[PDB]
Formats: structure tokens, C-alpha cells, sequence
């Protein structure tokens, strides 16, 4: 392959990439007597996938792949799918390598550009992606969920009980403080808030409510003797209620979106 | 040597000598009784397998001195051609079952130029062509066994020969015993204290309990930072599940007796 | 049909002959190189590294006498391996940390040669670049980090550097895009340096970054705030409960 | 070094052979079986790995005889099970460093029992 | 630069432009008023100097777009070779002192083949030899001083000549004052309100 | 940019000049001193780095001159001692780019001072 | 500078050597000990490591002389025991620095002492 002439053909998305080189390169190379040559290679490819994370632990992709010459312009070499466009880009059956995404499937094309060296065709595969939403489920919606009801227990402790109705409260704001502190840790540093810092925020302002219930029925009871029992009778109910509603228009937002 | 295995990369490190035994006519030679042995630099001017590791994720030849390889000629003109070896191979992971897990990681040998029409591979004496199987000292696995397999894959190129080498991989449970499962179970019995404490010291109660969920909950979210975010429950997962339910209902329990016994 | 063996043996007539070792018009006036840079994108910009990683398609322009043909009316594209034998200028970022050029398939180089001697080579580039931080008003800053552009052994009285194209000679740098930061201009400039072995020629590219204050709000100041109005609840809690005021 | 001393000898059927082992049995991870008689060169017969449990056995008694071993009591046992007449020879406990070479080859080991002669 | 110096592995990290004058009377040349400033592909075609860094624990020239190597040939015979280099450089630390130490990192230059009965090395310049020590940007310390050695050390193999370059550094004790010391008196002093809850206050004190 | 005032020129001995600095320094590390006298060329004299706080010196001028900084203030101070005529000029203060090249040589900085007549 | 103090020595059998150091010795971990006899050259002795306890000899006197530190006193000391004829000699306390080469070669170390006299 070194005598011969090949194309430079290069993938423009590519920050890193191995032609795999153990045990002789690991090239293949046939010549036809018609004179067509056929030449094929192993390649591992990283490849710079740009994706929007409005819906974080919801969302779904078409990471692309483009590919093209890189010296020869349009007018010296093209490139086309060898059996048509659907029927040139294979996935292996058992190639899904991939712990919580799966691909949904590929679509891919050709383009033209323009650049200034001249023109060139980009060959092009979109490898649709969707999230399973299943690990953060369980590695934050339910130690949300949990936090929030663990504040509202503290409303059946009788009104007069204030370490232990204090200590609810800060350890449970505690608590979603540092699953707030956490969850950063799974994305880069995006400059906009997700769905989960929406699901997060609305959590932490249950969890903060429920501690401003029992500041006022504490200030109450001492300022103007009771009566003020209401207060716990009601916020008893109508945080569970109030919780419950936005679950049921959170999800249904985002299953639906 | 198996170097490391890893489940956040689903992948493990090889180290071996690999070597291979084929005629080439052309280098049958006469007058001579010896096996000659060469410089390992002729293997640039001899041809040899395209053999190639196809879930191989990075690997090398080790190069210190000089390039770790052998040539042994023989006079009927038979090559003897081996390498050290260096590989770190993909292996996809089932870890629903872990720890209790066991895992079958596979080495896939492949000659990746040359269809079967001209390339054939077999394993020299069988059975016991692997060796070394009993010199790997994984910590968190023992080898229950290893299978020798030999196939024809094909593509749209041609069908071509295929060797396997598989490892039965069983994890040890005794280092999740003392670290993971040991202190949960330590922390769940630290949460039936409350049951001893009088009802009427509300703050000891709640604090106990409130301390028992809080560590409990951070033991769950400690753990899967040293493995793959994988969507789904593994068994560690519904273990910690069960004990986050028991030593939650012993303060539900608390919530449960104070309502009855201040207010109603 | 002859065509081919025509510009085979131009081409080797062009080479036969050709020294790598002296550049154009060598002990003659210094050989204008001019540059392009087509920023394909700008990887992590680290603080704590004080650096930035970037990818990019890096192009000079320069006439060599000694390549100039007149059969071929073409601009004639050569395989990469010709670089090798062509004398090439020895450009290098005077302040980056680790680099490389791309060799996905194939090394990703680029020669084409045009009939009045003219070459264009052409590299992709992926550079990781020293960037200084003034973080003395982090995270309300706005930073200012260049790419520097230099000869390594050629003096001006050798090379001369230029920006092929004036202040239109890089492109892509108004459409990239980066989580914390935005780019809010970008300024090419051409200079030369004095050290005891010579002057240099000198290129510069500059970009001024300001950051995005979002994601820092999300991270840092509501926890703080938040923590810091928790503390006033104590103001509210009956001063005689102690054992809650000092919890 | 390591010392090794074996029990099991004597005249014969079924038999076990044991072999303890004391010292510094980390820098030998593996223990190898071998055996002599007059008028031939030394056998091996099989192979124990310490902490591991995999072993290896020469054809010649593959699933016949099987080894086995208590980490705890740092012993190993060779069960010799459905001997036959040819199997007379003194039988040694041996050593194998961690980087010593294959297991067939007795010179790999260094520190050897006493033996025990074994008549059928 | 020196990029960083870092105590958890006992090293530093540096950047330099190393440049080394020789007379190779095989390379003399007439008719020519010039400097040859030749492309550095010819570097590969000629004798140079074997120097190696001994406590580099690893290191590499620079690539991109050329190896950085620059060659130029002197009418009488003198060659001027010199390479951009990245070195990372062992520096044994004294913590004794942590955050008032004052640290010694060196870089030790010498012939890896040649003994003294072969060749040479001086500084080029005496004191004047090293450059750029102005511009080191190090935020953990500051370089007090820096000087030049020169001497012959022996081995079994014979008497080897060699430079070394040294730098005192002493630490900007700033950073550990808010992120250790700060916290440490403060907890301190919030220790002592427990002096000022009341006595009956069991929960609280003890808390 | 960065804007640069001097002060402290005029007849004598010892004597100390000041060079404030203004702008976004940030970029610019090094502060040099320069001088020119009548119908010469311009000379370096020494130099000084922001937050570095190291220093260099012209030989003719070692251990006869200092120089030192206030980082807050934002300015240089450079000190002179053993005056004698040679040494008269106006004497200029100039800041250097981060990545620009060697110090001795003026073409470097970019910035300027008013140039301080210095006389004995 | 590191600083170098000898004493013990005299007509002698068994002998102490006391040699105590000062100054910035972490940069010279290892000390060592030379001698001459009049007339001779000077022979290496022994060499001792600071905080890493690591000797080594000279065959003329190993097993004889032993050699040992004190880090809080800063001090080396060599056992002048078994002597023999052949040992007299003006002895000398040495210092090398981390980077010099081999350890049996005097002008590998820096700083050295008075040399004490032994005789017998
Ligand atoms: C890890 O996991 C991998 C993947 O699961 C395991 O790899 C598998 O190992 C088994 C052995 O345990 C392999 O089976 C053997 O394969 C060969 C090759 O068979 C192929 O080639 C034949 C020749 O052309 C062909 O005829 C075969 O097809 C016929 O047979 C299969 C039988 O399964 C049948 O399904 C087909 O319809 C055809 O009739 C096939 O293409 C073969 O030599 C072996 O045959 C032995 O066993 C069979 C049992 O029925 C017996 O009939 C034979 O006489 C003979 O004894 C055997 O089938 C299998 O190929 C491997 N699979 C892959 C994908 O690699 C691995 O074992 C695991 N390791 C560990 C340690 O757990
Ligand atoms: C990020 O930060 C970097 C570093 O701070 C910024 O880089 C600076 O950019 C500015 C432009 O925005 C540069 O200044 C320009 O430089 C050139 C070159 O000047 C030099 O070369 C000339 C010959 O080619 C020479 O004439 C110059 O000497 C004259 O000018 C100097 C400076 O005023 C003066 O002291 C002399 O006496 C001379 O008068 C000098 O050697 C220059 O062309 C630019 O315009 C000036 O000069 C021309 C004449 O040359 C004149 O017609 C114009 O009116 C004008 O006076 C201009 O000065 C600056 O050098 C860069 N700094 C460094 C260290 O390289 C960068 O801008 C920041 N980027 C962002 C995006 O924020
Ligand atoms: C992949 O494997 C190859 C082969 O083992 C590695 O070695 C490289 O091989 C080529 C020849 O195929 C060497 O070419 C050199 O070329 C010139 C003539 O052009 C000549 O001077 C030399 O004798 C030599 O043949 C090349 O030097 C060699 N490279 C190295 C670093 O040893 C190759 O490096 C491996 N990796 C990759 C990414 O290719
Ligand atoms: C050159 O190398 C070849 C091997 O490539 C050597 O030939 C081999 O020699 C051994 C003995 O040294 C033979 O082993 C015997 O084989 C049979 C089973 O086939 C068995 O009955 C015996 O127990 C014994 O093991 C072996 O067969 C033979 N051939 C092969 C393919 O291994 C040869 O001896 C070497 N020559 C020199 C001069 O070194
Ligand atoms: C080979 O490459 C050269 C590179 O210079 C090509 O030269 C091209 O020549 C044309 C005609 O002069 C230039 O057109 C420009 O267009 C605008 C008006 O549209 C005007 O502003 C300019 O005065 C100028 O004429 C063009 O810039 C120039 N370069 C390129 C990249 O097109 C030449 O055409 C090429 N030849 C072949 C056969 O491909
Ligand atoms: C990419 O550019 C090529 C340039 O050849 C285009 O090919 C031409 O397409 C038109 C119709 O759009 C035909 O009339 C021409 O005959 C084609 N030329 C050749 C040489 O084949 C191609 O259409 C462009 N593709 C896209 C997607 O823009």
C-alpha cells in the first residue's frame, strides 16, 4: 500500500483516532484484473459529537460522522456509498457497546462544501442515540422524591417537639444541597439548566417550605395564642397534594417531549 | 498475566507471548543440521500472518532493548515466528448479578487480509495450546476456567478464520463483605437503638433515625461513582434498596408513635 | 492519454536536482510566507491548567521558483509524501504545550503546486496552548489568550510572515461555540522579536473570552445564599429552644 | 527459603498423598507434584496454584488423580485414586517461583521434599 | 516556563530553548561570507553532541508542522544546534518546613557516551549562559535565586563532564493561610462559644 | 493598552525614579527601564516582573542601580547610587509583552514613558 | 556551605571515629570515609546514607569497620574495630551530593574534613 496510490480520505469530526497497527498493519488490499482496487482498514474513532441538553436525562441525539478527501477538491475526487445510501453503513448486531444509550438507528447522506482550498463532498452518517433514563432514577429522582417526603413527615411531630422538628429541616435541606452539589458533577459545565435542575429546584423548594412551615407555626404559637394547629392540619395535606401534582405534570411533560 | 480488569470501561489488560508456525517453502534450505535462529530484525524482510485481535481496544508489541520478537528457521523451511504481547480487550459486562457476579471475556483472533480460501488457523496441540492460565492472580476474580474455540466468520468480503480464547471470570465477594455489605447491615442495627430510646426524648429519636437514612443514603450514591452509570438495579442495588426501606419505616415508626402519643 | 507520462516527467524533472536544504531564493531577499487558519473548534479551556486545546486547519502560501512548470496548466495536487521532498518553512507555536498533527487514515497534509511556482501546504492541527488567567475577578472575568506564530531558525532577513488575506485570513472563529465561554472578538497581528541570535518574524492570533455567568449562579451562589438565609430561621426559633438556635 | 515434608508413602486401589509446606509460600504461589523411579527420568504429574485452585495434570493420570489444597493449613494433597502397577515411584513435593518457567520442566523448582516411595 | 512543581511526585516541569555551539573543521567552508542557515533535516546528517539530562524522568522535542531543531554553519567550522525541549525533571523536596520551605530543583546536564578525554561542556557566556528566568509564572513560588555549576563526576566507565542548572525557590505562603490556617482558627475560636452556652445546655455544648 | 508616567528626573550622589503603570497590565509581566543619551543610541538599564519580583541589570549598572515594584500601587521603582556623568540621559520606563522576545533589546515594548531627564 | 568536624582520633585493637556534620545536608544525603597512608593515594572506606541507613564497604575493610549515623545529631560514626597494621592512615569524613556518580571515587565528594590520625 505504501507504492501505491490511495485516497487521503480523513473524518472531519475526528479529535483522536488509532489505526489499529499490531501484528502488521491491519490493512487490507486487493487488486481486481480490471484494474479496481479495493482497500480497507480497522479504525478506532473519536469522534466531536455536538448535542443540546435542555432535556438532560431525557433527551436524544443523531451524533454525526463526516468524512471526505482532505487535499483533492471536488473536481479531482468524489465519493459514494458503494451499494446505495442505505445499504453502506452496517452495524454489527452485537456492536452495542453502549451502557446508557442505545441507537435508535442511522441515516446518512452527502454534501458539498465550500472551504479555502476550494470545494469538496462530505460524506455523511448521523447515528440517532436516546437516553435510558434508568440510572438516574434511581440515582436521583428517588433520593429526591424520598428527601421531600422525609420533610413532610415532620408535620405529625407535635408543634412543641422544636429540635426535632429543626433538625427534619436542616438535614433534609442538607440533604438536597448536596444531591444539588452532586448531579453537576455528570455534565460538562453547561450555561443553562436542565430538566433534572428544574425536577431538583422545585424538590428543594418543597423541602425549604416544609422548614418555613415550622419557623411560622413556631413564631405563631408563641406570638399570638390554639388556632394556629391549622397550619399544621392543613400544610398535613397540601404538600403531598401539591407534590404529587408536579410529578404528574413533570412527567407527563417530559414522557411527552 | 491478566493485568486489570475494569467494569467502568468494560474492558481488561492481556500481557502474553503469542507465536506462530507455518511452512514457507521459499526458506527451506540444506547442508545445514541446526535450527538457525535469526536476529528478530529479519522478521521485517519475511512475510507473516496479518493475525490481529479484532476486540482488541489498544495493545503493543513491548520494545525495550529491542523489539520483543523471535524467528526460528528450520530446514523442511517451517517459520517460527512469536511476540510479547501487550492487550487491553474490550469484554461487555451482565452486572446484574454483581458482585455476584461472573463474567466470560473472550480474546478473538482473526487474520484480517487473507480470507479462509488462503489462510487457515488451528491451535497447535489442542487443548493445551493455551498456557499460563494458572500464573493469573486477579484480586477480584478467580478463573473457573478458559475454552479454546476455532470458527469461520463471515463478511461481506469473504469468510474468514477465527480463534477464541474465552475466561470464565468469578468475582470474590469477601472484599464487598467487609467494605460495602458489612457496614450497611452495621447501620441498619444502628437504626433499632431507637426502639430502646424512651419515646419522650423526641430529639435522640429523630436524630438517631434522621443520621441512620442520611448515612444510608450516601452509602447508596458513594458506591456508583467506581463503576458504570448501566440503567438498571443490580443486586447491591436492591440490597441497599431493602435496607433505605427497613431503616426508613423505623422513622416512619417514630412519626407513628409520637402522633399517637402527643396528639392522638 | 499522454498526459499522464507528460506531467510524471515534468514533476520529476522538477525534483531532479532539488535540494531540501536550502529554502527559495537562498542568500536572495527572504521568501514571503503567507498563512491561513480555519478554526474547526476549540476544545476545554482548563483555569486550573491555565491553558486551551485547539483544532484547526492550518495553511501557508509561498513561491518557489524552482517548482514552476509550464506544460500542466493545472493547480496539481501531489500525495502528501511529497512534503518530504519539498522544502518546507519551519513554522512553529512558540507557546504551546502539546500538539500534533492529525493522521486518521493518512497523515493529514496537504501539498498543491500551481504553474508559477507556488505552493500551498496545508496541516490539520490539534494544539493545547499556555493561556494565563487574570482570576483576580473570577468568575465576573473576561480573559484575553493568543496563539503565537514563529520561524524556529529562519531570521526576517530569511522569512517574512504575513496574514494571507488581512484581517479575513481566519474563519470559523465567529461560529464556535464553548459552555463557559462566548467569544467576543478576535484580532490578527504580525510583528517580529529580537533575541541574541537574530529577529524573528512573528504572527499572533488573539481571542477575548467572556464568560458565561449562568452556570457559576447554578453552581455557586444559590447554595450560598440559600444557606446563608437558612441561618436567619434561627432568628424566628423561640430563643428559649437552645438545643435547636445552636443546631 | 520454604520447607516441604510429605506423608502418604509406603506400600498400596486408592491412596492420598499430602504435602505441607511452611516459610515463605508467598514468593511460591504454585505447588508441583513430581515422581522418580529406577531406570527413568523424573515425571510431573500435576500442579496446585496457592489462593488460585487451578490446577493441571499430566496426561498420564488426567482424571484419575486430582490435587487439592488448605491454604489455612498450608498443605497440599495428591488424591491417588485407581492406581495401577506402573505408577511405583518415589513421588517429591516441590516449589515453583512466580516467575520460573513452565510447569512440565522440574528444574524450575527450587526447594523439594523428601519424598515418598510408593509400591503397587 | 517551568509549567508546575508538584510535591506529590517529587518533580517540576520545564520548557526551554537548549542551544549548543561546537567547531566541527569538517563543515569549514570559503567562497561564502554567509551563516549557512540550513533546514534542520540536516541535523540528521552530521555529528552532534550526545547530551542527556540525568534527572529528567521524561522528556520530548517538540513536532508540530517540523522536529524544532534549528542548524547553522559557520564559515570557520562552528555549528549552532539548538531544539525546543519539554522536560519533566526529579526534585527531591525537604517538607519539613511545608508551607514555609524554601525548595532546590536542579537540572543536570552531561555526555551520555563521550568521557572527558573526549569531549567538553562550559556555559557558553559564564553567568550570562541562561535567559528567561524572568518569566517564570509560578502562582505556588517564586524563584529567590538561580546559578550555574560546572564540573567533571566519574564512574566506573571513566570521567564525564557536566553542567547543571539550579533554582531556589521560595513559597507564596498565601494560599495556605485562607484554605488552612483560616479554617483552623476559626474552628478554634468557634470551640470556645461553648464557654459561653450555659452549663445546663448538655445538648447544645456537647453538640 | 497600558499607559506609563514617570517622575523623579532632574539634577542630582543618590537618587530613586518611579514609573506608575495604568491599564490592563495583566498582559504585559515584565517593566524594563531604558535611557538614551544625547546623540546615542538607546541603552537597556534593568528590568522587573509583575508578582516575579526578579530582576536584571545592564553590567555597567549591576550593584550600582536597583529596582523594585509595588504590585499594588502598580509601579516600579528604580534606585541609583555612585552617580558620575556617564551615566546622564533621559532615562525612559516601558513594559513588555508576555511571549515577546529577549529583554535588552527596546523593539520588544510596546509602551512607553515620557522619558525623565536625569542630569549631574 | 555544609560543614565537616572530625574527632577520635589517635594511637589506637578498637577504635571510634566521630565525624559530625552542619548545615543544608539534605542535599547531600550520602556521607562517606576516605583514607591515606604517607605515600599513598587515598583509598575509599565506607559510605552511609542520611535517613536511608543504606552502607557499603570497601573489601579491605568490610566486616571489620562498621559504619553509623545519628539524623538528630547530625554525626556519622566508623568502627575502627579489628584493626590491623595496615590500616594506619590520616582518615577524612566526606560529603556527596545526590547526583554525583559513584560512591568509591573522592572526587565525587564536596565538602570534607580534618582528617584524624590513627596509628598502631
Ligand atoms: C463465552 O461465550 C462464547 C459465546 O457464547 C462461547 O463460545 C462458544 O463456545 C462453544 C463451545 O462451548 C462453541 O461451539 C463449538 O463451535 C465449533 C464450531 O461450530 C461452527 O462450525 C461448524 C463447522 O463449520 C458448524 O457445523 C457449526 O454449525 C453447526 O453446529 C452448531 C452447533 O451449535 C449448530 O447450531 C448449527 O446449526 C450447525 O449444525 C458452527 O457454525 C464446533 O467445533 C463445536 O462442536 C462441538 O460441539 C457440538 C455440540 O452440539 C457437537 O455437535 C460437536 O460434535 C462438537 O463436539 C461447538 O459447537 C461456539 O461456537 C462458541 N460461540 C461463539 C459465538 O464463539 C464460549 O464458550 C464462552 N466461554 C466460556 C469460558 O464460558
Ligand atoms: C490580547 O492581548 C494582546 C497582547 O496584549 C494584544 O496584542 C496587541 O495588539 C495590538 C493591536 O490591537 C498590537 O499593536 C499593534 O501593533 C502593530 C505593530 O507595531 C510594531 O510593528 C510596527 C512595524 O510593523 C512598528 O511600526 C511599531 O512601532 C510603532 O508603534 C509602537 C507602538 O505604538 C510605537 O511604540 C513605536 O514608536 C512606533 O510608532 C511596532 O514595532 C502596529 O501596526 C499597530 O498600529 C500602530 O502602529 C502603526 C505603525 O506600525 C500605526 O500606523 C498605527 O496608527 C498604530 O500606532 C498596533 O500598535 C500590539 O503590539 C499587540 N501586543 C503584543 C504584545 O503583540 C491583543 O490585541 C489582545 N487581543 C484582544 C482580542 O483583546
Ligand atoms: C506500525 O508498525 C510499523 C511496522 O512495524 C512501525 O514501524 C515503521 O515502519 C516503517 C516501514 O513500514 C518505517 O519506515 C522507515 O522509512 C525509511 C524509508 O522511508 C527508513 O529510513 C527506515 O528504515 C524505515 O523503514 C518506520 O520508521 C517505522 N517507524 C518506527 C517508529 O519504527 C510503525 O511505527 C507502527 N505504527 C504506525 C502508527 O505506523
Ligand atoms: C529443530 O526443531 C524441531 C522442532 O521444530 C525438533 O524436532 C522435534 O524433536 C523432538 C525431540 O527433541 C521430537 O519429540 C519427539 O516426538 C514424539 C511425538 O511426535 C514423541 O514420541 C517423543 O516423546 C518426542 O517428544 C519431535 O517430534 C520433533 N518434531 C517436532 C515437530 O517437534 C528438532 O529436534 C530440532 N533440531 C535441532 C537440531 O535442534
Ligand atoms: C488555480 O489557483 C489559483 C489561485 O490563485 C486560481 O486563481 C484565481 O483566479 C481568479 C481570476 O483572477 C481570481 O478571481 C478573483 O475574483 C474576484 C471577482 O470574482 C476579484 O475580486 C479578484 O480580482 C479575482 O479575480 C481568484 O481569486 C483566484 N483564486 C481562486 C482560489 O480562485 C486559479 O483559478 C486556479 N486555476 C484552476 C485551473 O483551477
Ligand atoms: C455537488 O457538486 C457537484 C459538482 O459536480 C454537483 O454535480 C452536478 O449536479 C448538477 C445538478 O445539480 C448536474 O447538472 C451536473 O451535471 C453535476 N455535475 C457533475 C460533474 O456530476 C452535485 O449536484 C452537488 N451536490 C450537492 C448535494 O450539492
Amino acid at each position: 500500500a505504501s507504492k501505491i496510490w490511495t485516497p487521503d480520505t480523513f473524518f472531519h469530526n475526528g479529535k483522536k483516532s488509532i489505526a489499529h497497527n499490531m501484528t502488521t498493519p491491519n490493512k487490507l488490499l486487493r487488486l481486481e484484473d480490471d484494474g479496481t482496487l479495493l482497500y480497507t482498514m480497522r479504525l478506532t474513532i473519536s469522534a466531536e459529537c455536538p448535542m443540546q441538553l435542555e432535556d438532560f436525562p431525557m433527551d436524544a441525539h443523531a451524533c454525526p460522522l463526516k468524512f471526505g478527501s482532505y487535499a483533492y477538491p471536488n473536481s479531482e475526487v468524489v465519493y459514494v456509498w458503494t451499494n446505495g445510501s442505505t445499504k453502506s453503513v452496517v452495524v454489527a448486531e452485537d456492536g452495542s457497546r453502549l451502557n446508557q444509550y442505545h441507537l435508535m438507528g442511522q441515516t446518512v447522506g452527502t454534501e458539498n462544501i465550500s472551504t479555502s482550498t476550494g470545494e469538496y463532498t462530505i460524506m455523511t452518517a448521523h447515528f440517532h442515540l436516546k437516553r435510558k433514563i434508568g440510572y438516574f432514577v434511581i440515582q436521583t429522582y428517588l433520593p429526591c422524591i424520598m428527601t421531600v417526603i422525609l420533610s413532610q413527615v415532620s408535620f405529625w411531630l407535635n408543634r412543641e417537639s422544636v429540635p426535632a422538628r429543626t433538625v427534619f429541616g436542616v438535614t433534609t435541606v442538607l440533604t438536597m444541597t448536596t444531591l444539588s452539589i452532586s448531579a453537576r458533577n455528570s455534565l460538562p459545565k453547561v450555561a443553562y439548566a436542565t430538566a433534572m435542575d428544574w425536577f431538583i429546584a422545585v424538590c428543594y423548594a418543597f423541602v425549604f417550605s416544609a422548614l418555613i412551615e415550622f419557623a411560622t407555626v413556631n413564631y405563631f404559637t408563641k406570638s399570638q395564642p390554639a388556632s394556629i394547629s391549622k397550619i399544621d392540619k392543613m400544610s398535613r395535606i397540601v404538600f403531598p397534594v401539591l407534590f404529587g401534582t408536579f410529578n404528574l405534570v413533570y412527567w407527563a411533560t417530559y414522557l411527552n417531549r | 498475566s491478566i493485568d486489570m480488569v475494569s467494569e467502568v470501561n468494560m474492558d481488561y489488560t492481556l500481557t502474553m507471548y503469542f507465536q506462530q508456525y507455518w511452512r514457507d517453502k521459499r526458506l527451506a534450505y540444506s547442508g545445514i543440521p541446526l535450527n538457525l535462529t535469526l536476529d528478530n530484525r529479519v522478521a521485517d524482510q519475511l512475510w507473516v500472518p496479518d493475525t490481529y485481535f479484532l476486540n482488541d481496544k489498544k495493545s503493543f508489541v513491548h520494545g525495550v532493548t529491542v523489539k520483543n520478537r523471535m524467528i526460528r528457521l528450520h530446514p523442511d523451511g517451517t517459520v517460527l515466528y512469536g511476540l510479547r504481547i501487550t492487550t487491553t480487550a474490550a469484554c461487555m459486562m451482565d452486572l446484574r448479578r454483581y458482585p455476584l457476579d461472573e463474567q466470560n471475556c473472550t480474546l478473538e483472533i482473526e487474520s484480517y487480509g487473507y480470507t479462509t480460501d488462503d489462510i487457515e488457523f488451528y491451535w497447535r496441540g489442542g487443548d493445551k495450546a493455551v498456557t499460563g492460565v494458572e500464573r493469573i492472580e486477579l484480586p477480584q476474580f478467580s478463573i473457573v476456567e478458559h475454552r479454546l474455540v476455532s470458527r469461520n466468520v463471515v463478511f461481506a468480503t469473504g469468510a474468514y478464520p477465527r480463534l477464541s480464547l474465552s475466561f470464565r471470570l468469578k468475582r470474590n465477594i469477601g472484599y464487598f463483605i467487609l467494605q460495602t455489605y458489612m457496614p450497611s447491615i452495621l447501620i441498619t442495627i444502628l437504626s433499632w437503638v431507637s426502639f430502646w430510646i424512651n419515646y419522650d426524648a423526641s430529639a435522640a429519636r429523630v436524630a438517631l433515625g434522621i443520621t441512620t437514612v442520611l448515612t444510608m443514603t450516601t452509602i447508596n450514591t458513594h458506591l456508583r461513582e467506581t463503576l458504570p452509570k448501566i440503567p438498571y438495579v443490580k443486586a447491591i442495588d436492591m440490597y441497599l434498596m431493602g435496607c433505605f426501606v427497613f431503616v426508613f419505616l423505623a422513622l416512619l415508626e417514630y412519626a407513628f408513635v409520637n402522633y399517637i402519643f402527643f396528639s392522638q | 492519454p499522454g498526459n499522464m507520462s507528460f506531467v510524471k516527467e515534468t514533476v520529476d524533472k522538477l525534483l531532479k536536482g532539488y535540494d531540501i536544504r536550502l529554502r527559495p531564493d537562498f542568500g536572495g531577499p527572504p521568501v514571503c510566507v503567507g498563512m491561513n487558519i480555519d478554526i474547526a473548534s476549540i476544545d476545554m479551556v482548563s483555569e486550573v491548567n491555565m491553558d486551551y486545546t485547539l483544532t484547526m486547519y492550518f495553511q501557508q502560501y509561498w513561491r518557489d521558483k524552482r517548482l514552476a512548470y509550464s506544460g500542466i496548466p493545472l493547480n496539481l495536487t501531489l500525495d502528501n509524501r511529497v512534503a518530504d521532498q519539498l522544502w518546507v518553512p519551519d513554522t512553529y507555536f512558540l507557546n504551546d504545550k502539546k500538539s500534533f498533527v492529525h493522521g486518521v487514515t493518512v497523515k493529514n497534509r496537504m501539498i498543491r503546486l500551481h504553474p508559477d511556482g507556488t505552493v500551498l501546504y496545508g496541516l490539520r492541527i490539534t494544539t493545547t496552548a499556555a493561556c494565563m488567567m487574570d482570576l483576580r475577578r473570577y468568575p465576573l472575568d473576561e480573559q484575553n489568550c493568543t496563539l503565537e506564530i514563529e520561524s524556529y531558525g529562519y531570521t526576517t532577513d530569511d522569512i517574512e510572515f504575513y496574514w494571507r488575506g488581512g484581517d479575513k485570513a481566519v474563519t470559523g472563529v465567529e461560529r464556535i461555540e464553548l459552555p463557559q465561554f462566548s467569544i467576543v472578538e478576535h484580532r490578527l497581528v504580525s510583528r517580529n522579536v529580537v533575541f541574541a541570535t537574530g529577529a524573528y518574524p512573528r504572527l499572533s492570533l488573539s481571542f477575548r473570552l467572556k464568560r458565561n455567568i449562568g452556570y457559576f449562579i447554578l453552581q455557586t451562589y444559590m447554595p450560598s445564599i440559600l444557606i446563608t438565609i437558612l441561618s436567619w430561621v434561627s432568628f424566628w426559633i423561640n430563643y428559649d429552644a437552645s438545643a435547636a438556635r445552636v443546631a | 527459603q520454604v520447607q516441604l515434608v510429605e506423608s502418604g508413602g509406603g506400600l498400596v486401589g486408592s491412596l492420598r498423598l499430602s504435602c505441607a509446606a511452611s516459610g515463605h509460600t508467598f514468593n511460591y504461589p504454585i505447588m508441583g507434584w513430581f515422581r522418580q523411579a529406577p531406570g527413568k527420568e523424573r515425571e510431573f504429574v500435576g500442579a496446585i496454584s496457592w489462593s488460585g485452585g487451578s490446577t493441571s495434570y499430566a496426561d498420564s493420570v488426567k482424571d484419575r488423580f486430582t490435587i487439592s489444597r488448605d491454604n489455612a493449613k498450608n498443605t497440599v494433597y495428591l488424591e491417588m485414586n485407581n492406581l495401577k502397577p506402573e505408577d511405583t515411584a518415589v513421588y517429591y513435593c516441590a516449589a515453583k517461583g512466580r516467575y520460573s518457567g513452565g510447569l512440565y520442566y522440574p528444574t524450575n523448582y527450587d526447594y523439594w521434599g523428601q519424598g515418598t516411595q510408593v509400591t503397587v
